[PDB]
C-alpha cells in the first residue's frame, strides 16, 4: 500500500494516516548510511481523530517497512496545526541494545562471531 | 495671482520673478500619508495597530513657460532645470499660504512642448519629513510688522502667546499638530539662565530634565535637540539624560532649585 499506517507508541490503536502532504513526502536511502522517511501532516477533519497519536516513538508502516518517528515538530499558525515527521528505519533502533561484556585481547574474528556477540540475548526481537 | 517662493542658500527667489516667461498656474498638496504599523495574528479579525506614522508626500505646482522664440525657449528650459535641481534639499512655499513652508527635494519632471514657444510643466517636490513647518520659529514676535504669521496656523485667539518666562512656573503653547520631540528629529532649543542647581519639569507630559551642578546667572544652559551644554560645552555626563517634549496645546512647566530664572523656548511649529 502506498499510504502510511500509523501505530501508536503503546500499540493500542493502529489506523491510516491520511491527508499527508505528499508533495513534502520524501524517502531517503544510502547504503550503510541512512534509511528514513520525512513528511508533513496537517490536522484536518479526516485525520482529526488520530492526529494526537502521531508523535515521537510512534511506528509508521510504509510499503511494508516500519519506521520509528525520531523527530516531531508540532506547529500552530492560526487555524492550521502541522507536524513535521521524520522517521528512521526500525533497524537502527538496535542501538538500544548494548553488549557490556568485553572480549579482551587481540583476536581474529569472523563476521558470524561478532554478529552473534552483538545481538546476544536481545529483548527487542532482532 | 499665484507664485512659488524658494529658499536656497539663504536667499528667497520668486519663481515667476526669476524667470519672466514662466508663470505658476496652480499649486496643490497631497494629503498626509497616514500609515498604521499593522500587526496580524492569524485566525483573528482585522489588525492590531501600532503607532501611527506619516510617510513623505508630494507638493505639486502646475505652471507654463512662454518664451519669445525657440532659442529663448531652449535657454529658459535649461536655466529652469539648472535652478530647480540642486545637490541638497531647500525650502518652498506659496502665495496662497505664505506662513507655511516645506523642506523639499525636486523630482524629475519633463517639459511638455505644446507649440514652438510655449511649454506646460507640472513641478513636483517630494517633502520627506512628512510634515510642514512654519516659516518662523517661536522666538519671532507675533507682530504685524514681522510679516510672517497668517491665518490657519492654529494661533489661539483667546490669550497671549509668549515664549520667554521669568518665573519658576508657567505655561507654554505648542500650536503645532504634532508633539515636539527632539528624538523624532524635531527642532527644539531651550536657553535658561539662573542661579543654583536647576530642574525643569513638564507636568502635562510628565518629563523632567535634571542638571546636577551649581549654575550662575552669567552661565547659559542651552538644550538643543538632545544635547545639553553650558557655554557651548557638553555636560551630558552631569545630567539625568532626560529630555523634555512639548505636547499639543498648553504645557505646564515648573522649574525647581534655582532663582531669578530666565528661560526661553525656540522651536518651529509642526503642521500637516
Amino acid at each position: 500500500m502506498d499510504y502510511v499506517i500509523i501505530q501508536s507508541m503503546d500499540k493500542e490503536v493502529e489506523e491510516i494516516l491520511t491527508d499527508i502532504d505528499y508533495g513534502s513526502f520524501s524517502y531517503d536511502y544510502e547504503k550503510n548510511t541512512s534509511r528514513a522517511i520525512s513528511f508533513t501532516v496537517n490536522k484536518t477533519k479526516q485525520n482529526a481523530a488520530i492526529f494526537d497519536l502521531v508523535g515521537n516513538e510512534a511506528i509508521l508502516t510504509y510499503q511494508g517497512q516500519q519506521f520509528v518517528i525520531k523527530k516531531c515538530t508540532p506547529k500552530s499558525i492560526g487555524g492550521t496545526i502541522s507536524k513535521q515527521i521524520t522517521a528512521q528505519h526500525i533497524c537502527y533502533t538496535v542501538q538500544d541494545h548494548v553488549q557490556y561484556n568485553v572480549k579482551s585481547g587481540r583476536k581474529k574474528y569472523s563476521i558470524q562471531t561478532v554478529l552473534e556477540f552483538a545481538l546476544q540475548d536481545n529483548v527487542l526481537g532482532f | 495671482m499665484s507664485d512659488l517662493f524658494l529658499e536656497l542658500n539663504g536667499k528667497v527667489h520668486s519663481l515667476s520673478e526669476t524667470f519672466p516667461g514662466l508663470s505658476v498656474q496652480e499649486v496643490s498638496r497631497q494629503s498626509p500619508q497616514l500609515s498604521m504599523e499593522t500587526a496580524e495574528i492569524a485566525g483573528t479579525d482585522g489588525v492590531i495597530p501600532g503607532m501611527t506614522q506619516f510617510k513623505p508626500f508630494i507638493f505639486s505646482a502646475k505652471c507654463n513657460l512662454q518664451a519669445l522664440d525657440i532659442p529663448d525657449y531652449h535657454l529658459a528650459v535649461r536655466e529652469i532645470y539648472e535652478f530647480l535641481f540642486q545637490r541638497d534639499s531647500y525650502y518652498i512655499w506659496s502665495d496662497q499660504m505664505p506662513g507655511i513652508r516645506y523642506e523639499v527635494h525636486p523630482k524629475p519632471v519633463d517639459f511638455s512642448r505644446e507649440s514652438d514657444r510655449v511649454g506646460l510643466l507640472t513641478i513636483e517636490f517630494d517633502v520627506f519629513k512628512g510634515y510642514a513647518e512654519s516659516r518662523g520659529t517661536s522666538l519671532d514676535p507675533m507682530t504685524f510688522e514681522v510679516d510672517l504669521w497668517q491665518m490657519g496656523m492654529n494661533l489661539s485667539n483667546r490669550d497671549d502667546l509668549f515664549y520667554v518666562f521669568r518665573e519658576n512656573t508657567f505655561r507654554v503653547y505648542n500650536a503645532g499638530s504634532d508633539r515636539v520631540n527632539p528624538l523624532m528629529r524635531h527642532e527644539l532649543d531651550i536657553a535658561m539662565t539662573a542661579n543654583g542647581t536647576p530642574t525643569i519639569h513638564n507636568l502635562t507630559t510628565g518629563e523632567s530634565f535634571e542638571y546636577r551642578k551649581e549654575l550662575q546667572k552669567t552661565d547659559v544652559l542651552l538644550l538643543n535637540n538632545i544635547y545639553p551644554l553650558v557655554n557651548n560645552r557638553r555636560v551630558g555626563k552631569d545630567t539625568n539624560h532626560g529630555i523634555i517634549t512639548l505636547e499639543k496645546g498648553w504645557n505646564d512647566f515648573e522649574i525647581k532649585g534655582v532663582t531669578d530664572v530666565t528661560i526661553a523656548f525656540n522651536f518651529p511649529f509642526i503642521y500637516r
